[PDB]
């Protein structure tokens, strides 16, 4: 799109609710696959996708 | 084994749910019992769909 | 001046037919879908795809039952011998039955009435 | 001080609906109900019209032999319970001449047969609540006396005759 | 008249032997059933070989190629290589019957990949 | 004709174009009071915007739109509206 | 049954070796190949 | 008739393209891509019918500029992690108790 373009967004309703939150220490993720290269693409993504 | 020890171990029988009163092993074995617990729809699905005229 | 400030009437101040109306209504914004999001949006809202984060246990409560209805099901041996032999196989029995993850309490009892029946004829 | 902070709820589609929102819509491709395959893609808007009509009309062959023959597909395998992927089941399962008969065949909107299970329960001499006639005369009344796919009022048709039996008429039925 | 005077092309796929099956060759069909730990691998081998029957069943001469059966949670992609000798509309016919046959059949969002080419493309000869 | 696109577009107001036949209809006449009005290169830039994605032209919108090229003189685009219209 | 159990109380992909030759061989067994 | 790659500007902006995962459509990438080992004498395979690039779990729906582009649209869901708590040694002094628990992604419809 060039020109034509969207004129504003619905953005989803996120509501700060008034119970407290989970807190996790740790998240460990196991990615069990049969191609190396598959994890290694997909672990570049989670670990970009983590950084921003 | 002191009289203590025993006394204590089916205590902990009592804490964790294990049988407190030693059933041997023998009896044991419905404790394990109760521990755990189509060619026919392919095949008229395909002649089925046959005669309608889709498949084959 | 607008058309929305003049004269006006001064007349007042301030079933299956809801269901097709509400049906036609619902066709006013029937668009083919527009893209991939859109379809994925679609399946979920009709229950097709599964809900993300996966929780592995979705759609499934156990009845809404608590953990001391598996673990202590000793109140369904009030009715059989309390010092005898059977209170010793029945006993180990519903300690078989609490570590029993794959079964419902509505199953175990059933299966502790079945032992209660099956010890009244004998 | 350990400030936990509060929890953010989000409907169930609210991650979909936020990367929808990054992306815009593709100005060299065609809408994404067509195939992108260059054979398939199509070239004019009638050609467009024609494909989706052969789309559908392949899903409504499928809906026709699902719906037919329920027995092959009656086996669930998804946990949770996929209920849209069930047969749905158009027969009426009561066959006594009962009331619930006639309000099933009103829920299943089977016109002729909810008129001749009415005709019936006045035969035997059964009185019909004034709701399930109500329905009755609203299913008449929406549909004309035809059966579900413009239709012009026949004088003396199977509405009126309804409306005539009823021994008590209240604003509804008018 | 008398018995002493009584007495070929392939595709990528059918120029490889099967020991290429992870060198040169690939999987057409895609699922973490086999996995260690992961179960149902017998489920997804059935469905497989039901869907690729089905599959060179209603395509009848159209499958240039074999299918490629992925799987995302629920979904099952049908990512099928066919020619362009029938008519688009029945190939949109067909694809709209198949996947709602198949949704029904299995219980979840089957979806159909057609990629058209003008013929069997050829690796060797042999 | 602007006003009542950005209207359009305002969140999911897309979702009230109507069926195909209306949705052809809208962009058609869009497209021609484009390409009646605008300088050259906007209604080249909707062009390409609007076609194949949004729909599937006429006749009649190409033959305005080969007229807005002519009075805008820019004869040397006419090839590729050609090779479009094949 | 449920029954057979109580009174005993009271006392990889399900084909065939070829067919899954094939498959396996074809490379329609995802996950298997040849050593 | 032509593929749609001979549209597609050198600028244009590609998540548009392949929004969410999609199969490798060759008349879509506009991509001299080649995959095969080649025949004596010989190329790998052109993408145009390609079975083996359609077997890839491409990653052309994720790629770094949409990748960037949908982080920033679902920071909008996040918390912010307690300040106080800088390190684990304040972690298993102000919450002691920690609860593991485990969930598993296969595939397949249940």
């Amino acid at each position: 799109l060039h020109v034509d373009v969207p004129k504003d967004l619905t953005k989803p309703v996120v509501t700060i609710s008034d119970e407290p939150d989970i807190l996790y220490k740790r998240l460990s993720v196991l990615v069990k696959g049969h191609d190396k290269a598959v994890l290694d693409s997909y672990e570049y993504f989670a670990v970009l996708a983590a950084k921003e | 084994l002191s009289e203590y020890a025993f006394r204590m171990s089916r205590l902990s029988a009592r804490l964790f749910g294990e049988v407190t009163r030693p059933t041997n092993s023998k009896s044991m074995k419905v404790v394990k019992l109760f521990s755990e617990l189509n060619h026919h729809t392919y095949a008229e699905l395909m002649q089925t769909l046959r005669f309608l005229g889709l498949y084959r | 001046k607008n058309i929305f400030t003049g004269k006006r009437l001064n007349i007042f101040d301030m079933s299956l037919w809801d269901v097709e109306f509400a049906k036609q209504l619902a066709t006013v914004n029937e668009q083919p879908l527009q893209n991939g999001f859109e379809e994925l949006i679609q399946w979920t809202k009709e229950g097709k795809l599964w809900e993300f984060p996966i929780n592995n246990e979705a759609g499934f409560d156990d009845d809404g039952s608590e953990f001391h209805e598996h673990i202590f099901l000793e109140k369904h041996l009030e009715s059989f011998p309390k010092q005898g032999p059977i209170r010793h196989f029945m006993e180990l029995v519903t300690c078989g039955l609490s570590k029993n993850p794959y079964l419902s309490v509505k199953q175990k009892v059933e299966h502790i009435e079945w032992f209660r029946n099956y010890f009244n004829e004998k | 001080e350990v400030v936990i902070p509060k929890k953010k709820t989000w409907d169930k589609v609210a991650v979909l609906q936020a990367l929808a929102s990054t992306v815009n819509r593709d100005t060299t491709a065609v809408p994404y109900v067509f195939q992108d395959d260059p054979y398939l893609m199509p070239a004019s808007s009638l050609e467009s019209r024609s494909f989706l009509l052969a789309k559908k009309s392949g899903e409504n062959v499928a809906k026709f032999i699902i719906n037919s023959y329920p027995k092959y597909f009656q086996k669930d395998i998804a946990e949770p319970h996929i209920p849209c992927l069930m047969p749905e089941y158009f027969e009426p399962q009561i066959k006594d001449i009962s009331e619930a008969a006639l309000k099933e065949r009103i829920e299943l909107r089977k016109v002729k047969a909810s008129v001749d299970m009415f005709d019936q329960l006045l035969q035997a001499g059964t009185t019909v609540s004034l709701e399930t006639t109500n329905s009755l005369l609203d299913l008449l009344c929406y549909y004309g006396d035809q059966e579900p796919s413009g239709v012009t009022w026949r004088a003396k048709n199977n509405a009126e005759r309804i409306f005539s039996l009823m021994p008590e008429k209240n604003e509804h039925s008018y | 008249r008398e018995l002493p005077c009584a007495w070929k092309p392939v595709t990528y796929e059918e120029a490889h032997a099967p020991h290429y099956i992870a060198h040169r060759k690939g999987w057409l069909s895609l699922h973490t059933g086999n996995l260690d730990g992961e179960d149902h691998a017998a489920e997804r081998t059935v469905e497989d070989v039901f869907l690729r029957k089905f599959m060179w069943g209603t395509f009848p001469g159209c499958l240039a190629d074999q299918l490629v059966l992925k799987r995302r949670g629920n979904q099952l992609e049908i990512c099928a290589v066919v020619l362009r000798q029938l008519s688009p509309h029945k190939y949109y016919f067909l694809v709209g019957y198949s996947e709602t046959l198949l949704s029904y059949f299995y219980k979840c969002p089957v979806r159909l990949h057609l990629q058209t080419v003008p013929s069997k493309v050829v690796y060797k000869y042999l | 004709a602007y006003q009542v696109h950005g209207l359009l577009k305002t969140g999911d107001n897309w979702k009230f174009i109507g069926p195909d036949q209306h949705r052809n209809f809208y962009y058609s006449k869009f497209f021609d009071l484009i390409c009646l009005m605008e300088q050259i290169d906007v209604t080249l830039k909707w062009y390409e915007d609007l076609i194949p994605s949004a729909y599937f032209p006429h006749s009649q919108t190409m033959i305005h739109l080969l007229q807005a090229l002519d009075v805008a003189n820019r004869l040397e685009v006419i090839p590729k509206i050609w090779k479009d219209s094949k | 049954a449920d029954e057979r159990l109580r009174i005993n109380s009271l006392r990889r992909w399900r084909l065939s070796r070829i067919v899954f030759r094939h498959l396996a061989d074809h490379g329609q067994l995802s996950g298997i190949q040849r050593a | 008739l032509p593929p749609r790659t001979e549209k597609m500007a050198v600028d244009q902006d590609w998540p548009s393209v392949y929004p969410v995962a999609a199969p490798f459509k060759p008349s879509a990438v506009p991509l001299p891509v080649r995959m095969g080992y080649p025949v004596k004498k010989g190329v790998p395979m052109a993408k145009e019918g390609n079975l083996e690039l359609l077997k890839i779990p491409n990653f052309l729906h994720l790629t770094p500029v949409a990748i960037k582009k949908h982080c920033e649209a679902l920071k909008d869901f996040c918390t912010e992690w307690p300040a106080a708590l800088d390190s684990d040694e304040k972690c298993e002094k102000h919450f002691p108790i920690e609860i593991d628990s485990t969930d598993y992604v296969s595939s397949g419809p249940s």
